[PDB]
RNA sequence: AGUGUGGAGAUCGAAGAUGAUUAGAAACCAUUGUAGUCCACACUGCAAACGAUGACACCCAUGAAUUGGGGAUAUCUUUUCAGCACGUUUUCUGUUUUUUACGCGAAAGCUUUGAGGUUACAGUCUCAGGGGGGAGUACG
RNA sequence: UGCUGUUGCUGUUAAAGGGUUCGUAGUUGAACUGUGGGCUGUGCAGGUUUGUGGUCGUUG
């Protein structure tokens, strides 16, 4: 249930503002914690130097050696 | 339904129907009451027996008779009685009015299971007791069959369209009510004369 | 998935808040008095065979003066009521039926 | 060969009942699918198998697999029928669903959006149909809108004969068994809504079984 | 156990209905009668049918039997009006309020 | 605490129409309630109604022909310009062919079709169809 | 029976059973009685639901004793219900 | 068995483990403080 | 009665019956809605050829209120008399 | 439950001990047993603190009941808290409910005691939620 | 995406009514001051006035 009064705009604005943070996609889009944790820093691509070739095993029930590199 | 277009008084109680109703104790109501049947109850006497309003009882009986008399093919109205005491009454009623009858257990699916032999489609269903004929009433609701019932003071009136307030217990009462209905249906048809008393005796309607 | 409308006790939602617990007759488990299964027991002091002998040897007791009987209000926890066959599990439709007099 | 089993069936075969509207007028149940076949003109009744999926019942040795089939029957001119029936084999389910769909045919009322020129193209008013958690809301639309609906309701509405409608489906619409029935239930409500055009008193008429009772008796 | 199966019981009922006059309480004459009016590859069944047929014959002598038709052997109100009805106080009160008035042959008990 | 007398009255009528009652008692009464009832009565959705005086907020007994599918109040009374009639008809009415939105205009309480013809806006009171 | 109720015009039977505030138009259940003192026969107007120590001027004899509802007149007292 | 899955150890004892862990971290920070 | 084209066609498939008690439209799928025909009676006790027919919706016959509804209708039609005459 | 200070300590009893039972048994069972349990004052304010159902207000079908107060009119007791008390029938307001109508709901189920009167979505206010965890954790 | 819901979500059991009260800001908040009147033409509904198959005493 919710408020319905004619002059109850401030309550509805505050209520929606407080509850938008419950949305993970909205919170990520409006907080820098994910941006700082993102290695690309918000970029679509990034350039790097290959350090080592590694073999990452596939998770069960798959069984393979996924060829990956450390960059 | 005593009232008619002409304004006549032919279809009214004649102080003789009242004597027959009173003699057979057709106005005693199981000492129990139902909200649906509260309108038909005149009052409660000592020992707590509800007294059925005779004016309303006669008016509903006339209405039911006029409904039955409008069926051109009398085989299209089925009379049912799961109770033992109504078996001869509905048998005698059918042999006089021309209706189809069915006593004893009502087979589930008689009105709704088409592919079976013994599947019948009556246009009007009349039952002796709504409580014990609940299966016939329940099936009639699925196939557009209106229901006439001999309801007591404690009677489930769910799918009942025409409720006749009477004592649907006891041998004498059930026989008398069907005798009155058969006589009135014949009178409305014109097969007998209202001026002369009906020759058929209620004893033939009595169970055993 | 509410099993019972009354939640297995005689305490509607706006009657009381707490019913003082009682010890089970057999094990001593503390259960609310309304929830515990309570049977009033009128047990004969002696069985028929032995009462015959005692009444034979008693000037006090006989065909005219009956022997005393034990009267106990027994309240069981649910586990002890079930294990002692005082009550059993029932079909879902039969769970609703209730008794008011000792039959 | 068809040997009629009900009084309505005999009346239809004897051509005493010539239109499906007469059956709908008196709310007579249809228990023989040959009634719809004879009353609907040949080549005018179309059917489609909307959905076939298997249903399984666990047993002491493995599990028993049956198939539920949904069939839609419509003339694209205001008559729609939906049938679901489970069979041991797919072919049995499909044939039974076609029979069931014919037995459940209902009339759907068509209305106008604004100007009432030409034949009706949309539903007369906003109606919702609910089955399970799936609810389908049909909203009248102007001409040229088309059926703005999911493919399953759009197929049903095409068979019902509507041209323009706005739809919105809530609930778990991927449950197509409930989605099909919700659309069907929304279409039935069109003729149950009392509009001001239907306020006027209508003269009562006799049902065909009462009208031709003597003919039925001589059988 | 010696429970008669439905095939035995149904045939026994049919025999009794069709050939009631030819049957009596003796198994051996009934068995002879049944062997003439029955085609069955099993003599054990015909013996069992004869046993249950004579059992039904005994029951029929002791009143009716369900499942057997045998369709060869299958006004007090005026007296009460004369003696009076003697209605209750409230019932009499209802009659006094009627258009026809209080009917004759009634009392207040 | 009852906050809207009109909403209470329209809720009571809608419940009675759903149950198929022949008459319904409305309590309390008001000028706005009577004006709303007269609008519905004008278009034929209700029959005769009687106002009973009790030297307080009175009572109304409304006779009901079964023509009223649903009536309800809109709270709060949103402002409605003459250009907003089509928006409200779309949102709350079952169709563009029948049903009425009731407005409080400076010219009085009237249905949306009448208000549109008079070129006047106002506040939405409720609806019926 | 056969007489469907009218909300505007209730039957005296149903309306008489209504609570005083549940009637179509609410009204009092009380009334006034002119009471004759059992000592002087002086007429005193006493409220039916009186709760405060009614005394007859003169003898100063308690005419009624308050109760949960209607007052209880003293024994051997002559009262008649006044109109309106 | 009046309850559904705890899904990864009884939550009461997990809360107890977290509580003891909180106390240990508290004492460590107190030592450093 | 029913929807009408601008030109004047009736457009509607059919005009459903309305319950004589609650005026609700009687749909084609309820299967509990009934039609009851009451024979008209002339000045003599015999019945005429005409009848009076009333339609009752299925839901009213489910609530148990069809008997009350028929009583009210029959009284309004002048077929049934509310009270017995004066003695 | 826990904490502080006084008192109390009959009963029962976390910790602990011992005897059993066990492959092991730091448990269940037996005998004990400290803190506690009880009281006063002061803290604590974390419960399945549940009707797992926020508050106020309106409509709402049926039958038996039940608690308290009032209206009206078969039975029992009736030498003083007594012109009594109970009890019968009917009614009424207020309370805790029960059995079996719409309607609602994913269903279990709810139903004048709503979870009904909601896509035909608007009586008023307010609190909370937005896949599972990490985590009611880290930091302040 | 009616999964941010003013339109337009959910909160018995799925995530979610605060343990209970009180309570400022804030939101919301019961009725009433009020039918205009005749006149005319024009199309509708029912309080009574002469006349013209039913019940009812015996023309009523
Ligand atoms: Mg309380
Ligand atoms: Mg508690
Ligand atoms: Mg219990
Ligand atoms: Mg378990
Ligand atoms: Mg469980
Ligand atoms: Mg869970
Ligand atoms: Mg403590
Ligand atoms: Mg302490
Ligand atoms: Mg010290
Ligand atoms: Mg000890
Ligand atoms: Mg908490
Ligand atoms: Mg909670
Ligand atoms: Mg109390
Ligand atoms: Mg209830
Ligand atoms: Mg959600
Ligand atoms: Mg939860
Ligand atoms: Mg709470
Ligand atoms: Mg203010
Ligand atoms: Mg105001």
């Amino acid at each position: 249930t919710k408020t319905n009064g004619q002059n109850a705009a401030r309550k509805l604005v505050r209520l929606r503002c407080r509850n938008r943070w419950a949305d993970k996609g909205w919170k990520r889009a409006h907080t820098f914690s994910a941006r700082k944790a993102n290695p690309f820093g918000g970029s679509s691509h990034a350039k790097g130097i290959v350090l080592e070739k590694i073999g990452v095993g596939a998770k069960q029930p798959n069984s393979a050696i996924r060829k990956c590199v450390r960059v | 339904m005593s009232a008619v277009e002409s304004g006549s008084k032919v279809l009214r109680m004649k102080e003789s129907d009242a004597q027959k109703l009173l003699a057979m104790r057709c106005h005693i109501g199981t000492r129990n009451q139902s909200s649906a049947m509260k309108k038909y109850i005149y009052g409660r006497t000592a020992e707590g027996s509800h007294i059925i309003d005779v004016h309303m009882m006669w008016e509903k009986l006339i209405l039911a008779a006029r409904v039955i008399a409008a069926v051109e093919n009398p085989k299209d109205v089925c009379v049912c009685s799961s109770r033992l005491y109504g078996t001869r009454a509905i048998y005698k009623f059918s042999q006089h009015v021309g209706t189809s009858f069915h006593g004893g257990r009502f087979i589930p699916g008689t009105f709704t299971n088409q592919i079976q032999k013994k599947f019948v489609q009556p246009r009007v269903l009349v039952v002796t007791d709504p409580r014990t004929d609940h299966q016939a009433i329940r099936e009639a609701s699925l196939v557009n069959i209106p229901v006439i019932a001999l309801c007591d003071t404690d009677a489930p009136l769910e799918y009942v369209d025409i409720a006749i307030p009477c004592n649907n217990r006891g041998i004498k009462s059930i026989g008398m009510m069907y005798w009155l209905l058969a006589r009135e249906v014949l009178r409305l048809r014109g097969t007998i004369v209202r001026s002369v008393p009906w020759e058929e005796k209620v004893d033939l309607f009595f169970y055993r | 998935t509410t099993k019972r409308r009354n939640h297995g006790r005689s305490k509607p939602a706006h009657s009381r808040g707490r019913v003082k617990p009682i010890h089970c007759f057999n094990c001593g488990r503390l259960t609310p008095k309304d929830k515990a299964v309570g049977r009033f027991v009128v047990r004969r002091m002696l069985d028929a065979a032995s009462a015959r002998d005692v009444a034979e040897a008693s000037p006090v007791y006989g065909a005219n003066f009956p022997m005393p009987r034990l009267y106990m209000k027994q309240r069981f926890c649910i586990a002890c009521a079930i294990h002692s066959r005082t009550v059993r599990a029932r079909p879902v439709g039969n769970r609703k039926i209730r008794y008011t007099k000792k039959v | 060969e068809w040997v009629p089993c009900t009084k309505l069936g005999r009346l239809v075969k004897a051509q005493k009942v010539t239109s499906l509207e007469e059956i709908f007028l008196f709310s007579m149940p249809i228990k023989e699918h040959q009634i719809v076949d004879t009353l609907i003109a040949e080549g005018q009744l179309h059917d489609e198998m909307m959905k076939i999926y298997p249903v399984q019942k666990a047993t002491s040795a493995g599990q028993r697999t049956r198939f539920k089939a949904f069939n839609v029957v419509g003339d694209c001119d205001g008559h729609i029928g939906i049938g679901a029936r489970v069979g041991k084999e797919v072919s049995l389910a499909i044939r039974a669903s076609m029979i069931a769909a014919k037995l459940n045919i209902v009339p759907v009322r068509r209305g106008y959006w604004g100007n009432k020129i030409g034949e009706p193209h949309t539903i007369p008013m906003k109606v919702t149909g609910k089955c399970g958690s799936v609810a389908v809301r049909l909203v009248p639309a102007p001409r040229g809108t088309g059926i703005v609906a999911a493919p399953v309701p759009k197929k049903i509405l095409e068979f019902a004969g509507v041209e323009d409608v706005y739809t919105s489906s809530r609930g778990k619409t991927r449950t197509h068994g409930n989605l099909i029935m919700a659309t069907f239930y929304a279409l039935r409500k069109t003729y149950g809504f009392l509009t001001p055009d239907l306020w006027a008193d209508t003269e009562p008429s006799r049902d065909p079984t009462d009208e031709h009772a003597e003919l039925l008796a001589e059988m | 156990g010696k429970i008669r199966t439905k095939t035995v019981k149904r045939a026994s009922r049919q025999v009794v209905e069709k050939y009631y006059s030819k049957l009596n309480f003796d198994f051996y004459q009934n068995k002879r009668v049944i062997m003439d009016v029955t085609i069955a590859e099993s003599k054990k069944l015909k013996n069992k049918i004869a046993g249950y047929t004579t059992h039904i014959m005994k029951r029929l002598a002791r009143g009716p039997v369900r499942g057997i038709s045998l369709k060869l052997q299958e006004s007090d109100v005026d007296k009460v009006i004369q003696s009076g009805v003697s209605v209750d106080k409230k019932t009499m009160q209802m009659l006094q309020r009627l258009e026809i008035g209080v009917p004759r042959r009634v009392k207040r008990a | 605490t009852m906050m809207s007398v009109l909403a209470n009255a329209l809720r009571t009528i809608a419940s009675a129409e759903r149950r198929g009652k022949r008459q319904v008692l409305i309590r309390p009464s008001s000028k706005v309630v009577v004006k709303f009832l007269q609008v519905m009565q004008k278009h034929g959705y209700i029959g005769e109604f009687e106002i009973i005086d009790d030297h307080r907020a009175g009572k109304i007994v409304v006779n009901l022909n079964g023509r009223l599918n649903k009536c309800g109040a809109i709270c709060p009374r949103f402002d409605c310009a003459t250009t907003d009639y089509e928006k409200w008809m779309k949102n709350i009415l079952p169709s563009r062919q029948f049903g009425f939105v009731v407005l409080t205009t400076s010219l009085g309480i009237m249905d949306h079709e009448e208000a549109r013809s008079r070129n006047t806006g106002g506040k939405v009171l409720g609806f019926f169809y | 029976g056969f007489f469907d109720a009218d909300l505007s015009y209730p039957t005296v039977r149903t309306e008489r059973m209504k609570h005083k505030r549940r009637r179509l138009v609410q009204g009092p259940n009380s009334y006034f009685m002119d009471v004759s003192c059992p000592r002087c026969r002086q007429v005193t107007v006493v409220y039916s639901h009186a709760t405060t120590s009614v005394e007859c001027k003169g003898c100063s004899k308690k005419l009624c004793r308050p109760t949960g509802g209607k007052a209880l007149l003293v024994e051997g007292c002559g009262y008649r219900r006044k109109p309106d | 068995g009046t309850v559904s899955r705890p899904r990864g150890m009884r939550p009461k004892w997990h809360k107890k483990r977290i509580k003891r862990l909180k106390l240990r971290r508290r004492r460590m920070r107190q030592r450093s403080k | 009665i029913g929807m009408f084209n601008e030109e004047g066609e009736n457009v509607d498939l059919y005009i459903p019956r309305k319950c004589h008690a609650t005026t609700t439209l009687i749909e084609a799928h309820d299967h509990a809605a009934v039609q009851i025909s009451i024979a008209n009676v002339g000045p003599n006790g015999v019945i005429n050829g005409t009848t009076t027919t009333l339609c009752i919706a299925g839901y009213l016959r489910s609530q148990g209120e069809s008997d009350h509804a028929i009583n009210h209708i029959t009284i309004d039609r002048g077929i049934m008399r509310i009270k017995t005459g004066k003695p």
